[PDB]
RNA sequence: ACCUCGGAGCAGAACCCAACCUCCGAGCAGUACAUGCUAAGACUUCACCAGUCAAAGCGAACCUCAAUUGAUCCA
């Protein structure tokens, strides 16, 4: 697959943003996919749990897991329930918590 | 006793229903609704296919 | 700003013969 | 009473309309068990064929 | 004064036409204080109703 | 990090300490014993037991419940029905952004098909790929496409930005061979010619408003301004543009591909084209 | 290059141009029931998501000159609750979710409104649901008059 | 149902589900009402108009009719004129 | 002696409950076919198949009894 090419306009439309260059200094890092997009999808076990997981996870997985947290306490009032799995590069956040996340790691510089 | 016969009606063709009838009687003309016309028409009986 | 547009988005009334007025 | 609002108190006139409340409609189960076929228009927002990912 | 009028405060109301020392069936001799102002009924409103308390 | 800082000590890893994954691997359960014996986890005695079970559905002599429902026309001729696989123009200018659909060259199927955008089945019944006016708003792509069904809205979606629309249809062998030209060029068959619409689309493919490839071209501006008129927006010329030339890329009839002929047979190996010669295969291949 | 029998220029041999599919019409379509689009202010200032778009065009009615004077009045006339303060004619749609249904909506509602608004002789369909007892309140509110004299 | 058959060894359907029925891709199949074209002289209007209605089935009949059929029941169709188009997608689900 | 269903006490004041416990019955009827078409909400003979009431609109002048009955296929 050939790389996107470099528009003008970098906020470019139907929802999509390169990631910036010399990304900041932070432990963790998130990666991207074949297509360059972010991330972060949704998941479902049985019937009834909802979960959204980041199967793109790079470096330090406390940290990211204390940004999320502090990201979403004020969105829910409690403490989200994560699973910090350091074998793999996942972090799983209970809730329909997609587009928030998504904009959350757009602005942050992912 | 009785017997159930099927009504025709004379404008707009197509649709006809069923009513009970004495045996010992003629035939009826009533008046019944048509969606088609959405009016009032005249029905004949025509053809019984039931004895009860 | 004009300080008489205090109209607010929920106007009630307090007359009984209202609600048979209106057919409602 | 336009021309009231318009030259007698200089301000717009403004409208109002009787609304009504939403019906009540019960919790949607996942099998509605003997239901019509409109069941599923009751819940539903848009009366117009949506897609997704497509 | 108008029972059903005012936008702002529900329990209040406006003021249309008032006046003070009337010299008995002299309607026309005594001082004034409020001019009068025709009523203004909003659109999707119900129906005001206007008293006149003498 | 630390992955390799804690890797460098320890003993080697070798064949001696493979460790599956906790929760994947579930014992066997094994009907021996106490807890898992006596009856094998079968119940009491009966056919329960003695596995002599009727089929599924059966009610002991009573009538089933797939049985006592008269039969209805909800499935009758599902194996002939034309299925199209939805596209939407969001979609579609996600691709273009991404790259990989270039708005530089007329995009059909099989353009389609290496963006791996949509997924054409061969089978299934499948007469192409339609076109969902979803991604209405927010649209700005201005190129020509070729989509087998395309609704009012998004023809003038497309015709706003300035694109062309070309509304065509193709047998299931056509849409075989555009699929997947490789194998079709490595099989050994000479191309064919496309077939003509079925009787109930003549009159949907020769009409002027669904920018059919039968249809008379002097009915496409009155329709274009029409719709122009109705979804509102100043309709541009593409006669100005400096795009006039790939814009008109009507794609002639009897060729289900572009630049290429029916009858030219394709071999990979050895970059050469063959021209079939004679008189009866030239009138064949242009009937 | 390749064109067999069914091809585009032998079925309609008087249409073989290479541009007369792209050619607009604007030379002999330029009447004034078109509706110009550059007088009009079409703004969108609602984004739902119950997912319905809102489409409001205004224009200052007493300015159109694409409009006759007695097709105008009339239609101010019949529609004085829609006319904003500075004369400005609001007309907006809430119906489908995208804005180009909704555009083209509200031109349809403009364009039957100026097509109903000239043809005077209009037979008016009698109702009976909302209007009977406002005729009965009229009547009755002119019934109770029997003085002599007034002025004011 | 025949869960192995001797030529192909793959899993056998029930065209009579496949007849009397109707599965939408949300995991709901349509049904009809038996006795809605006999006897029509004898019920009243509005059990006539109740028989001619799309009722939907159960929870155990449901999953009778899915264990009756193969994988190929169970996919998404694209037709192009589907009256049963904006039913497939179920909308507004909490649990 | 019986093979379907309803009522009276057993089962007394929301509901369900059986007997080869004791009795009345029903496989229909006296009169107009708007006994037209759609559409919120419920009961449900202890499951299912089945049955019943009804907001509102277009259309029209201004329904009684307790059981009172028949599905798949096919013609
Ligand atoms: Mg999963
Ligand atoms: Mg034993
Ligand atoms: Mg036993
Ligand atoms: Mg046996
Ligand atoms: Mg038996
Ligand atoms: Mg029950
Ligand atoms: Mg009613």
């Amino acid at each position: 697959i050939p790389d996107p090419p470099k528009h003008e306009h970098y906020p470019t439309p139907s929802g999509w943003q390169p990631p910036r260059d010399p990304p900041p200094n932070l432990p963790y890092f998130v990666r991207r996919s074949r297509m360059h997009n972010i991330p972060v999808y949704k998941d479902i076990t049985h019937g009834n749990r909802q979960m959204t997981v980041i199967r793109k996870v790079e470096g330090d997985i406390w940290a990211l897991q204390k940004d999320v947290e502090d990201f979403l306490s004020p969105l829910l009032g409690k403490t989200p329930v994560t699973q910090v799995n350091e074998v793999t590069g996942t972090l799983r956040i209970k809730g329909y918590f997609d587009q928030e996340l998504k904009a959350w790691l757009l602005e942050k510089g992912f | 006793k009785n017997i159930l016969v099927r009504m025709v009606s004379e404008a707009g063709t197509g649709f006809c229903f069923n009513t009970k009838r004495n045996r010992l009687r003629e035939k009826l003309t009533l008046l019944h609704y048509d969606p088609v016309v959405k009016q009032r028409v005249l029905f004949v009986e025509k053809k019984k296919i039931r004895s009860l | 700003p004009v300080e008489n547009e205090a109209v607010a988005p929920e106007f009630t009334n307090r007359n009984p013969r209202n609600l048979e007025l209106l057919s409602v | 009473v336009t021309y009231i609002f318009h030259q007698l108190l200089d301000m717009r006139e403004p409208v109002f309309e009787f609304v009504r409340p939403p019906p009540y409609h019960p919790k949607q189960k996942r099998f509605p068990h003997r239901q019509p076929l409109r069941y599923l228009d009751r819940y539903r927002d848009s009366h117009e064929p949506t897609y997704g990912i497509y | 004064t108008s029972l059903d009028g005012h936008l702002l405060e529900p329990d209040a109301e406006y003021l249309h036409w008032l006046l003070t020392n009337i010299p008995g069936n002299r309607v026309a001799e005594g001082q004034v204080t409020c001019p009068y102002l025709p009523p203004f009924p909003a659109r999707g409103s119900g129906i005001h109703r206007l008293a006149f308390l003498l | 990090a630390r992955a390799l800082d804690l890797l460098r000590g320890l003993p080697r890893v070798s064949l001696a300490n493979l460790k599956p994954n906790p929760g994947s691997k579930k014992p066997e359960r094994r009907p021996r014993g106490r807890r898992r014996g006596r009856k094998c986890g079968r119940g009491h005695k009966g056919e329960r037991q003695r596995g002599t079970r009727p089929r599924l559905g059966f009610e002991g002599g009573q009538t089933p419940f797939y049985i006592r429902i008269p039969k209805y026309g909800f499935n009758e001729g599902h194996s002939f029905r034309r299925q199209y696989k939805p596209l939407s123009l969001n979609r579609l200018q996600y691709l273009i952004d991404l790259g990989r659909v270039d708005p530089s060259q007329p995009i059909d199927l099989t353009q389609l098909v290496n963006g791996r955008g949509v997924t054409i089945q061969p089978l299934k019944r499948d007469y192409g790929v339609q076109l969902v006016e979803e991604g209405a708003d927010t649209f700005t792509a201005k190129v020509n496409i070729e989509v087998q069904l395309a609704s009012e809205l998004a023809i003038a979606a497309i015709e706003k930005n300035g694109g062309v629309v070309t509304t065509a249809f193709y047998d299931p062998r056509s849409l075989d061979i555009v699929c997947k030209p490789v194998p079709f060029f490595l099989r050994g068959q000479p191309i064919p010619k496309r077939m003509l619409p079925p009787e109930e689309l003549v009159p949907y493919y020769t009409d002027a408003k669904n920018r059919g490839y039968l249809a008379d071209p002097a009915k496409f501006p009155e329709a274009r301004l029409e719709l122009a008129r109705k979804y509102g927006y100043i309709l541009p010329d593409i006669t100005k543009d400096e795009l006039f030339k790939m814009l008109c890329t009507r794609k002639d009839p009897r060729q289900i591909f572009f630049g290429l002929a029916p009858g030219w047979v394709v071999n990979m190996a050895d970059k050469k084209i063959l021209k079939p010669t004679d008189e009866n295969l030239l009138k064949y291949y242009t009937s | 290059e390749f064109k067999s029998i069914y091809s585009l220029d032998k079925l309609y041999p008087e249409s073989q141009g290479s541009d007369t599919a792209w050619r607009v019409p604007n030379g002999a379509k330029q009447a004034d029931s078109d509706i110009p689009l550059d007088r009009l202010t079409i703004s969108y200032c609602r984004s739902s998501g119950k997912v319905n778009s809102k489409a409001e065009v205004r224009f200052h009615l007493a300015t159109a000159e694409w409009i006759a004077e007695p097709v105008r009045q009339k239609i101010a006339i019949t529609h004085k609750n829609k006319i904003n303060r500075l004369g400005e004619l609001i007309l907006t749609s809430e119906s489908s979710r995208y804005q180009f249904r909704n555009l083209a909506d509200c031109l349809q509602k403009i364009r039957d409104m100026i097509t109903e608004a000239s043809q005077t002789p209009k037979e008016p369909t009698k109702e009976d649901v909302k209007l009977h007892r406002i005729r009965i309140e009229n009547m009755n509110r002119e019934r109770l008059r029997q003085k002599r004299i007034h002025s004011a | 149902l025949t869960y192995f058959s001797a030529r192909k060894g793959k899993r056998k359907t029930v065209k009579a589900v496949i007849d009397r029925f109707l599965r939408l891709h949300c995991g709901l199949w349509v049904r009809r009402k038996a006795g809605y074209k006999k006897k029509l002289w004898k019920k009243t209007p509005a059990r006539k108009k109740r028989l001619r209605e799309f009722v939907f089935c159960n929870k155990t009949q449901s999953k009778l009719l899915d264990k009756m059929t193969t994988s190929f029941w169970k996919r998404r169709n694209w037709y192009v004129d589907d009256p049963y188009q904006k039913y497939h997608d179920r909308t507004n689900l909490k649990v």
